[PDB]
C-alpha cells in the first residue's frame, strides 16, 4: 500500500 | 455482520508481515465502504485495532484510515464522506497510539499527514495539531 495510490472507481 | 466481516478483514492483518499488499488494503476498504451504514462501528474497530495492535501494525492501521477516507471521499464526494469527519473525533488519541511504532516508521506517519494536508483530507484545525505532534516527538 501507498498513500498516493489511485482510489478505485467504475 | 457487515461489521463482523470488516472486523475479520481488519484483524487478519495479524497474519501478514508489513508492508501490507494493495489487495488486502482494498479488501479492508471495500468491507468498510460496504459497511457504510455502520460507519461509527467501522471507525470504532479501526481505532480499537490501532490501540491494541503490535508496534509493526501501527502504520498498516493508519493506512487503513487513509485508504477508507480517501476511497470514500472519491466514491461519495469530499462533501459527503462520513469517514474523515467521524475519524476526526478521536484522531488525536489515535495518533498517540500510532506513534508507539518503530522509530523507522514515524517518517511514514508524517508522510501521510503531509499528504492529508495537501489533499485537504482533513481541515487544517485537525491536521496541524497532528503535524505539531510529530515535530514534538523527535525533540524529546
Amino acid at each position: 500500500y501507498s498513500p498516493t495510490s489511485p482510489s478505485y472507481s467504475p | 455482520e457487515a461489521v463482523k466481516t470488516f472486523n475479520s478483514e481488519l484483524y487478519s492483518l495479524n497474519d501478514y508481515k508489513p508492508p501490507i499488499s494493495k489487495a488486502k488494503m482494498t479488501q479492508i476498504t471495500k468491507a468498510a465502504i460496504k459497511a457504510i451504514k455502520f460507519y461509527k462501528h467501522v471507525v470504532q474497530s479501526v481505532e480499537k485495532f490501532i490501540q491494541k495492535c503490535k508496534p509493526e501494525y501501527k502504520v498498516p492501521g493508519l493506512y487503513v484510515i487513509d485508504s477508507i477516507v480517501r476511497q470514500s471521499r472519491h466514491q461519495f464526494g469530499q462533501e459527503k464522506d462520513v469517514f474523515a469527519p467521524r475519524f476526526s473525533n478521536n484522531i488525536i488519541s489515535t495518533f498517540q497510539n500510532l506513534y508507539r511504532c518503530p522509530g523507522d516508521d514515524k517518517s511514514k506517519i508524517v508522510r501521510v499527514l503531509n499528504l492529508w494536508q495537501k489533499n485537504n483530507v482533513f481541515k487544517s484545525e485537525i491536521i496541524q495539531p497532528l503535524l505539531d505532534m510529530a515535530a514534538a516527538l523527535e525533540h524529546h
